């Protein structure tokens, strides 16, 4: 539930950012956080959740 | 046969030059078959989407 | 029916045909009760021998060792390596509770 | 920590901008700080791997810095 | 000299809501 | 529609009707005809074509198998030697002593069953029957006909292949079956109806070669 809340908060912060400034790609370090990210903001699919194995 | 390889590559690009999506191409074909176009609200939504896409492509 | 067992293939250079008969029955896919009992007795003896041999060197019986009977076993299946074996074995009366469950 | 202290503000008179967070530096200062940081990172990689410190290719070094499991 | 491509418009013939005859026009 | 349900299965009848919702068959046939005409006219000048125009075909002439017609009526500006009507899948170059000016091309839509999936033979038989058809009055006796096995995703044509046009027809049919708009929409609808959906490819990982690829104009937030 905490992870889902974090993903929802990330999606809401993306929505707070303008659509013209929406990140076209969303690199997530957490492996399992991509599916909740896509589920939370499926209404805004302009962002591609690309994997970044090498964690910065 | 004269003997050659066909240099054929056809597509469905709108009169504005934008390559219509296969869903959009099917929508255009169905509109042509039905002989009916988009409505007022559909026109407004299309204009807003096109303006937003153009603004995004600008920068 | 061998008449309608032939598939097709939409090749890029034309049309290509494909070739392929009784639907199997469970009369033989399940071991008979007497054979199952004999195999279970043999597997129980083999598993006991392997466990004793491992205990001789004071080592656990690995899942790789004595894995020939990975499916067949003493109670018709060698589940001695299954999780919670010690937990389930403490609770007896499985057969009666399963049979009496028809009225519950 | 101490290596990061040397890398960020090598000179006590040099610090981050009042409106900024990360320590501001010019091209030469950034180059010196990055050289020191690369030396420290090579030392850390050698300590973690028990191998030669500077024995990784430029692409390999970039992947190691990025976090690839090399 | 290059390979210039000019894809002409493809106005599909009207099928429904023609309000005309049976056979499709020319 | 071309769905000839030999029987009465209400569930399958409803599924087929929903699959072909919003008058899909006639639109698909018209789209296929238009795509073929455009593909031909893209390089028709080199293939000795004078003028290409679609005949006046009734909407009920794209689904009624009893009466057929000609889809494309393209002139050739020359005495186009009418080659023998054979399957496009054949590699034999045989042309009888017959020449004419106007060459016709036709396209048919079929939904083949488990046994009716033989597109080549069925198309050849259809072309032969249309050559001597009582009512399918095609203008050019050397008018080829094409078939689409929509149910089994196949296409064939066993008519009079014009000299130098058989490779063109083959390439056009291959490109259509790859990316026909109406056919693609129908395939998507059929996949949706059958509760089937392929696992879409996922976004690739950023390796040491794609590390700098995230600095492009596409905004990336490394969450």
């Amino acid at each position: 539930l905490a992870k889902w809340k974090t993903a929802e908060e990330v999606a809401a912060l993306i929505r707070s950012l303008p659509v013209e400034e929406q990140p076209k790609q969303i690199i997530v370090t957490r492996k399992g956080m991509l599916d909740p990210l896509e589920v939370h903001l499926l209404d805004f699919p302009n962002i591609v959740i690309k994997g970044s194995e090498l964690q910065l | 046969k004269d003997g050659y390889k066909p240099d054929v590559k056809i597509e469905y690009v709108d009169e504005t030059g934008r390559k219509l999506t296969p869903k959009e191409a099917f929508r255009q074909l169905s509109h042509r078959f039905h002989g009916k176009g988009s409505g007022k609200m559909k026109t407004e939504r299309r204009m807003k989407k096109l303006d937003e896409e153009a603004l995004l492509k600008k920068m | 029916p061998q008449s309608d067992l032939r598939w097709s293939k939409q090749t890029d250079v034309g049309i290509t045909h494909f070739r392929s008969q009784l639907i199997p029955n469970l009369y033989r896919y399940i071991q008979p009760w007497e054979s199952e009992f004999i195999d279970s007795q043999r597997v129980w003896a083999e598993y006991a021998l392997k466990r004793q041999e491992a205990i001789a060197q004071n080592r656990r019986l690995t899942l790789e060792d004595l894995e020939d009977s990975w499916d067949r076993g003493i109670p018709r299946i060698n589940t001695l390596f299954q999780k919670d074996r010690h937990t389930l074995a403490y609770d007896k009366g499985w057969r009666v509770r399963t049979d009496f469950k028809q009225y519950q | 920590n101490d290596r990061a202290k040397v890398i960020l503000k090598p000179d006590k008179t040099t610090i981050t901008e009042p409106h900024h967070i990360w320590p501001t530096l010019t091209d030469e200062e950034w180059i010196k700080v990055e050289v020191q940081l690369k030396d420290l990172i090579l030392a850390d990689y050698g300590k973690k791997n028990n191998v030669n410190v500077a024995s990784l290719t430029q692409s390999e070094i970039r992947d190691i810095i990025l976090g690839m499991e090399i | 000299a290059y390979a210039i491509n000019v894809s002409q418009k493809r106005k599909y013939r009207q099928y429904m809501n023609r309000k005309g005859g049976f056979n499709r026009p020319l | 529609t071309g769905i000839f349900m030999h029987g009465k299965i209400p569930t399958l009848k409803i599924s087929l009707i929903q699959i072909f919702r919003a008058h899909l068959w006639q639109k698909i046939h018209e789209s296929i005809v238009m795509d073929l005409c455009q593909v031909f006219d893209q390089e028709l000048d080199a293939l000795e074509i004078e003028t290409v125009q679609k005949e006046t075909i009734h909407p009920r002439k794209s689904y009624k198998m009893n009466s057929s017609c000609a889809d494309i009526l393209l002139f050739a500006s020359y005495k186009w030697n009418v080659s023998r009507p054979s399957l496009l899948a054949d590699s034999k170059d045989v042309m009888d002593s017959t020449t004419t000016q106007k060459y016709w091309i036709d396209i048919q839509l079929r939904w083949g069953d488990y046994d009716s999936h033989d597109i080549e033979r069925y198309a050849r038989a259809k072309f032969l029957d249309y050559t001597t058809d009582n009512m399918s009055i095609y203008p050019s006796p050397t008018g080829v006909l094409i078939a689409i096995d929509l149910a089994y995703n196949l296409h064939s044509a066993y008519g009079n292949w014009f000299p130098g046009s058989k490779p063109l027809i083959q390439q056009a049919m291959a490109k259509i079956m790859k990316a026909n708009p109406a056919l693609y929409v129908l395939r998507e609808r059929i996949r949706k109806g059958l509760q089937l959906y392929s696992s879409e490819p996922t976004e690739p990982y950023l390796s040491s070669q794609n590390y700098g690829e995230l600095f492009s104009n596409q905004i990336i937030w490394f969450v």
